[PDB]
């Protein structure tokens, strides 16, 4: 059997066809696979336009242009790199809370280095919504870059040296564009090593129990089950490419770049809303650096916050409901963020985002004590 | 006891995978025509008279 | 004592033309494969397209 | 990795299986497949609906009161 | 000399009971103000409430005339 | 900081999922932005080509090219001169750069237009709302001279003098061209200018609904079909005693 | 920015001590009807109204 | 021991220290990392060219001639990188040249997709 002897195809067969996985993982485990293919269709979409734009504030708002009117099927192919970008987002938020409800982040090396890859792809589409030069695009990138200039005594140094001057200019759109280019294949790098690590153990599943005792090949059952969801992917996209391609884009990105005058009202994509409206939260420069640093970095540090002695929490119902108050709040976030720093919205914007800390650092982990003394243990 | 439409066309078509792979291929082709055929005729009877297509014969010369 | 084992009735997910367990299964062998096989050749059309 | 063979012990149980092309793909799709929709979501809707229902009260208040918060008043 | 579908439509959209309220409470902020002038409470506001209600009753059948 | 109110939605009938541009309104709506807009609003990304088997032959659009003159060289002797337009020629810009424009227009800019209902909220609702919704200021507002009342513009002073009204233009086709029938026209022609590949994106937008409704229950089909080996296995526990 | 006297009175009778970043107009300025700023905000770079 | 456990510090172990090697094998064994040093020195010197470089014929020239005038160090970047090439080349070759003397090229695997590596880096150039 050569299958399992090629020193090429044995990295395929053990990752890909004989894998032993578990026989009840549900559609919370596709979003794995549809990352891949997000990431894949991001490279193919992303080359394509990479070969009609140019890097200048000159012309490229015009490079854009010039793709979505005169070559051939690039309006196509630009609006599915936009939203390719935001559904990558989507698949990446199921993807974490997948982790989280069902306990799959005590894999601790899988995890923490998929805190990496949220970093990394967080990065780059920042690094990519600057390249069109529209309003949004500069003064997003003037509000992110000054974030560095928060840290003591290196901060202003640090924010000059990255911009190649004395503000976003010509020379920060060269460099972002090719940093754009370059970190996309660095993420499929950490995205195999991933993989690696994962397949050391094997997946979790929806019960937090070993599987071991009832395993099932990769395929055929989920590498069909994986295509179907692919589907309902290209599905999600193709609506919005083809019905509604500015619904998740701003007006304002659609006039050229002007460095004399910021728009009254300035929104990221709905994506980073959520962190925006912590860092709004605080009247204090650093204070809102770090409490947006920490708004992410909180997932390095969720597996030392572990306390129940069942995994997932299918059978914790007092966790279920601190979950979900979670994302609710999350989703509160989200709205503040899109709405301007203005009564009540400020101090609302502020309990949900103690309510953000306060479930994952006292409410949750202390929830997970209760229940154990439920349950006798 | 004649064997059903689907019967015979296992029998002749799917059995073996290299015929079962030429009529999908064949199947892409008459596939295509008849696809792309009908669904233009639907996106242009919903917008009659509104598209370039229409308006052609005004401006002939 | 593995004479005890029965297998147990399947009737509730058999298609129409099996349950009969009087009936041979080879009379719709053909019939059977060639509608699963045919909702495959269809779905490659459709990726062709 | 890990490999079939290698998983774990397991004795005395025995697992029944039929072919793919002798039984139904879609079997009783309505009628045993409603009544368990139902079951999901009333065993788990008191768990996730009070926190997005939650949000919802705060949503329109913030907004109804923003909405009107720049009205003007006689004084 | 020429006639115009715009100004027929908005005359007959001001007789529904939820435009004429509207015109009430700004022809009242009209004598309000101006009873003598000095203040800066200007009269906008009753203005933007009246053009939304009209301008939702003109949208349904404005398109219904034209080409 | 002002009190704002949006524009209502109007039935346009390329509103719908499905549904494409009138292309008769279109040409008319161009001949609106050639007569009344082009002498103060640039479209730097429009090009005569642009208009071929859309609204007008390129017999048509080649004669509309020629009616302006653009400039072209250097000739041989490194002097630059004056030719009349073809195709390949982009709109005339109505003033070299923005500081002329400002001069021009009381201080205010005309934006290009190509991508205008793409650029504020609201689209053709906004901007028909705007052509066709000045009036009176209300009492205690009072502007400035230079400026004009518009409640639909932010801040409810605009630079621009309303530059539509009844017989601005006549239409080839002899439509009559009251004010809400130049600003339905000129509205759905800047529709076109922002999102040329509104109809194409439209008509594969039924493309994919359909072969999506073919391929989903037929992909759901294979699942269920390997998959029905296990949600039909039945187990048994026979333990020695 | 051209300062008037209705300013200049205002921004000069004012408490220092609670400042942020404390310090009297004479410091800021080098005439008292000359206020020359570069605008961008000390927060995050956008440029005040 | 770490070292010989850790799923990613294996893959390392088994390909830099603890693999074994034959005892005599001379300079011209060199060239096999030299090409990955020239690999990694053309990326690195590439990638901070591109952020400096555009990529339209107007400005095209002018953007190099930008680089080995007024960015830091420019200069140094981008003879580096056009030699690095050069230096590529060399490796190369001499890497071919092993491995027909020598009898190399009986690893089939291994020499079939060398060639594919040598297609790709000209089409690289
Ligand atoms: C599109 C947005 C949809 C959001 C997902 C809502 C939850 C869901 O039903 O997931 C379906 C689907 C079913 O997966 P599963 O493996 O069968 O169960 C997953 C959980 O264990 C499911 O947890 P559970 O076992 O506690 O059950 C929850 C229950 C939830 O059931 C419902 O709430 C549907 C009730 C609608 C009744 C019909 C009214 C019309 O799930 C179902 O019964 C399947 C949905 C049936 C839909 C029928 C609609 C007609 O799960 C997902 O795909 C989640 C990701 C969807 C995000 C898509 C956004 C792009
Ligand atoms: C962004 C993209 C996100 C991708 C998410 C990945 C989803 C995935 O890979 O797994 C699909 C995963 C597969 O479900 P399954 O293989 O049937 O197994 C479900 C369990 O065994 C559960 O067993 P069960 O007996 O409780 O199943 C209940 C039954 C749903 O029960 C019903 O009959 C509800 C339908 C009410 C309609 C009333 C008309 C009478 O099946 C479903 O829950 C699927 C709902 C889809 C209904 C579509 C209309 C057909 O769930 C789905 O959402 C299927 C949607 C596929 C579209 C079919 C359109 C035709
Ligand atoms: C720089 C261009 C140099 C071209 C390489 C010339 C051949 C050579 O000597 O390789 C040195 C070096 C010695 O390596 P090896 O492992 O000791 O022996 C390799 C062969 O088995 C060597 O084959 P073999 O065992 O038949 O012996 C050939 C012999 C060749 O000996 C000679 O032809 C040198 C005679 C010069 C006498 C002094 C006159 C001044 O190699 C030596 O004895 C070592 C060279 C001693 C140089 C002393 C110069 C003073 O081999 C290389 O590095 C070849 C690549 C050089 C390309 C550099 C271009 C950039
Ligand atoms: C940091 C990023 C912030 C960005 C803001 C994004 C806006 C948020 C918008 C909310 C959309 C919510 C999606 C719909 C979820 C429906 C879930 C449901 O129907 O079932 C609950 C299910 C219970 O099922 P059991 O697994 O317990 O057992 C099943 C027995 N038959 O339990 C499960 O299925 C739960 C599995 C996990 C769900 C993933 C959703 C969470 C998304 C963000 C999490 C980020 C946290 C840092
Ligand atoms: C230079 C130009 C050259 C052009 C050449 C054109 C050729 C077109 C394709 C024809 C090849 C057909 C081969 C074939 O069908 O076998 C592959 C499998 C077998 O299906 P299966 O029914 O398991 O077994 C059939 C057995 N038989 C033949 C005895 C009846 O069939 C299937 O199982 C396939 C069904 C799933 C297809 C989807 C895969 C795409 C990836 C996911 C897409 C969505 C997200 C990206
Ligand atoms: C075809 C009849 C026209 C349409 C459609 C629009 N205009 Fe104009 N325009 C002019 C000036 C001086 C300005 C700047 C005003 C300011 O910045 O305060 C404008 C601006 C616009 C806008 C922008 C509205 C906005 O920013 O929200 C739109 C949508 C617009 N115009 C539509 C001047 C002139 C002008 C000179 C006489 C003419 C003929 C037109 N505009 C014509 C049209
Ligand atoms: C580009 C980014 C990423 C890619 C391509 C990716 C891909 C995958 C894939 C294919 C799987 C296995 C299949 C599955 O469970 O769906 C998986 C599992 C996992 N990922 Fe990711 N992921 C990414 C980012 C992340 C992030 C952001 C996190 C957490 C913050 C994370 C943590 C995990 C964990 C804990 C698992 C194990 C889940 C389990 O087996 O139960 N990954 N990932
Ligand atoms: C995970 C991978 C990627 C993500 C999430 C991503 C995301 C984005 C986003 C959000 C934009 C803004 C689009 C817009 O506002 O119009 C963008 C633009 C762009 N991207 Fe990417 N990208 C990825 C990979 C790539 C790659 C690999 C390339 C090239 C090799 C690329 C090339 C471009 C170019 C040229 C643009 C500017 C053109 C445009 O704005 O449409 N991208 N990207
Ligand atoms: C980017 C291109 C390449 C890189 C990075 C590379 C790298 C290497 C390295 C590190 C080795 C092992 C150490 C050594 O023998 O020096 C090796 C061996 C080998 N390479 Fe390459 N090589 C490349 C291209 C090629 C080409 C163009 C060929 C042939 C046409 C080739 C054929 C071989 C063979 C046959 C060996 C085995 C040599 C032996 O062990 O005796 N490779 N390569
Ligand atoms: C094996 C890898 C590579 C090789 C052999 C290579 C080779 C070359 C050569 C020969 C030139 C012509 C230089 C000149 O004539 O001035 C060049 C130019 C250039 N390369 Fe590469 N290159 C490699 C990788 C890269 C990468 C990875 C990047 C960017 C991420 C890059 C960016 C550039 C740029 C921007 C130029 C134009 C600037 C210039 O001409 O110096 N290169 N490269
Ligand atoms: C560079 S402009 C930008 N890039 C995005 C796509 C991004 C930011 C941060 C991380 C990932 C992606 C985003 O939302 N904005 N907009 C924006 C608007 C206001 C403030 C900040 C950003
Ligand atoms: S207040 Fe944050 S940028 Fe000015
Ligand atoms: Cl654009
Ligand atoms: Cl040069």
């Amino acid at each position: 059997n050569i299958r399992k002897s090629h020193p090429l195809m044995k990295i395929v067969n053990n990752a890909f066809i004989d894998l032993p996985a578990p026989s009840n993982i549900s559609s919370w485990w596709n979003f794995g696979s549809l990352l891949g293919i997000c990431l894949i269709l991001q490279i193919l979409t992303g080359l394509f336009l990479a070969m009609h734009y140019t890097s200048d504030t000159t012309t490229a708002f015009s490079s854009v242009t010039h793709i979505c009117r005169d070559v051939n099927y690039g309006w196509i192919i630009r609006y599915m790199h936009a939203n390719g970008a935001s559904m990558f987002f989507i698949c990446l938020y199921m993807h974490v809370g997948r982790g989280l409800y069902y306990g799959s982040y005590t894999f601790l090396e899988t995890w923490n280095i998929g805190v990496i890859l949220l970093l990394t792809v967080m990065a780059t589409a920042f690094m990519g919504y600057v390249l069109p030069w529209g309003q949004m695009s500069f003064w997003g990138a003037t509000v992110i870059t000054n974030l560095l200039s928060a840290i003591p005594y290196i901060g202003t140094n640090l924010v000059e040296w990255i911009w190649g001057g004395f503000s976003v200019d010509k020379a920060t759109l060269t460099r972002f564009f090719a940093f754009h280019f370059i970190l996309p294949f660095i993420i499929m790098a950490i995205a195999m090593v991933h993989l690696l690590f994962l397949h050391e153990t094997g997946s979790n599943n929806p019960t937090g129990i070993s599987s071991d005792v009832d395993k099932i090949p990769f395929h055929p059952y989920y590498t069909i089950k994986d295509i179907l969801g692919a589907l309902l992917l290209i599905l999600a996209l193709m609506l919005l490419v083809l019905f509604a391609p500015d619904l998740l884009g701003d007006p304002d990105n659609y006039t050229p770049a002007n460095p004399l005058n910021t728009p009254p009202h300035i929104k990221p994509e709905w994506y980073f809303l959520f962190a925006y409206a912590i860092l709004r939260s605080i009247p204090n420069k650093l204070g809102g650096v770090l409490a947006l640093a920490f708004s992410i970095l909180i997932l390095a540090l969720i597996p030392l916050l572990h306390t129940s002695k069942q995994r997932s929490m299918m059978f914790r119902p007092l966790s279920q409901c601190l979950f979900w108050a979670l994302v609710a709040d999350l989703l509160t976030l989200t709205w503040i963020g899109g709405q301007p720093v203005e009564h009540p919205y400020i101090t609302i914007g502020q309990l949900a985002s103690v309510l953000y800390f306060l479930l994952i650092l006292v409410l949750m982990p202390t929830a997970g004590t209760i229940e154990n003394k439920l349950l006798k243990w | 006891v004649a064997p059903t439409l689907t019967a015979r066309l296992y029998s002749l078509l799917f059995r073996r995978t290299s015929t079962f792979a030429l009529t999908i291929v064949v199947g892409a082709l008459f596939f295509e025509r008849a696809f792309d055929q009908g669904a233009d005729a639907i996106y242009e009877h919903i917008n009659e008279g509104k598209l370039w297509k229409h308006i052609k014969h005004k401006y002939e010369n | 004592s593995h004479t005890d084992i029965k297998v147990p009735d399947f009737s509730d997910y058999r298609r129409p033309e099996v349950l009969d367990s009087t009936k041979s299964s080879k009379e719709s062998s053909e019939a059977r494969k060639g509608f699963s096989y045919l909702v495959t050749a269809t779905t490659t059309v459709g990726v062709a397209y | 990795g890990r490999q079939f063979g290698h998983l774990t012990r397991v004795r005395h149980v025995i697992t029944y299986s039929l072919s793919p092309f002798e039984q139904r793909a879609f079997p009783h799709y309505f009628s045993k497949g409603i009544p368990n929709v139902l079951r999901r979501t009333r065993a788990c809707i008191l768990r996730v609906a009070p926190p997005f229902v939650a949000f919802y009260l705060v949503y329109t208040w913030g907004t109804q009161e923003f909405e009107k918060s720049k009205r003007k008043n006689p004084a | 000399e020429l006639v115009d579908p715009l100004t027929t439509v908005r005359e007959q959209c001001e007789q529904l009971e939820k435009c004429v309220k509207a015109r009430e409470r700004l022809e009242l902020c009209d004598e309000r103000v101006s009873s003598r002038s000095q203040t800066e409470e200007d009269c906008t506001e009753e203005l933007l409430d009246f053009l939304h209600a009209r301008d939702h009753c003109v949208a349904h059948k404005l398109f219904n005339s034209l080409k | 900081s002002d009190l704002e109110l949006h524009p209502p939605s109007y039935p346009w009938s390329h509103r719908g999922l499905l549904s494409s541009l009138d292309h008769t309104s279109i040409r008319r709506g161009f001949q609106v932005y050639k007569q009344v807009c082009s002498s103060c609003h640039s479209m730097d990304y429009v090009a005569y080509r642009h208009l071929v088997g859309v609204c007008y032959t390129e017999d048509e659009a080649k004669a509309l090219a020629e009616e302006v003159e653009v400039q072209d060289g250097p000739n041989e002797d490194g002097e630059m001169f004056m030719r009349p337009g073809k195709l390949s020629d982009y709109f005339p810009k109505p003033y070299p750069n923005p500081e002329a424009a400002r001069a021009a227009n009381n201080g205010a800019l005309p934006p290009d237009l190509s991508y205008i209902v793409r650029a504020r909220h609201g689209g053709e609702d906004y901007v028909f709302s705007l052509l066709t919704g000045y009036c009176e200021p209300p009492t205690g507002v009072s502007l400035r001279e230079g400026l004009y009342f518009n409640p639909y513009f932010p801040g409810q002073a605009i630079g621009m003098a309303p530059p539509i009204y009844n017989e601005v233009l006549e239409f080839d086709d002899g439509t009559p061209a009251t004010m809400s029938q130049v600003a339905k026209d000129v509205c759905t022609f800047l529709r076109w200018a922002a999102e040329p590949e509104h109809d194409h994106r439209k008509r594969m937008g039924l493309k994919m609904l359909l072969m999506m409704g073919l391929l989903l229950p037929l992909v759901y089909a294979m699942k269920r079909h390997k998959w029905s080996v296990l949600k039909s296995r039945k187990l048994a526990y026979r333990p020695p005693k | 920015r051209h300062r008037t006297k209705k300013e200049i009175d205002q921004e000069a009778a004012v408490e220092v001590s609670q400042l942020r970043d404390p310090q009297h107009d004479l410091e800021r300025v080098k005439k008292p009807e000359w206020v020359i700023l570069i605008g961008v905000c000390t927060h995050l770079g956008c440029v005040p109204i």
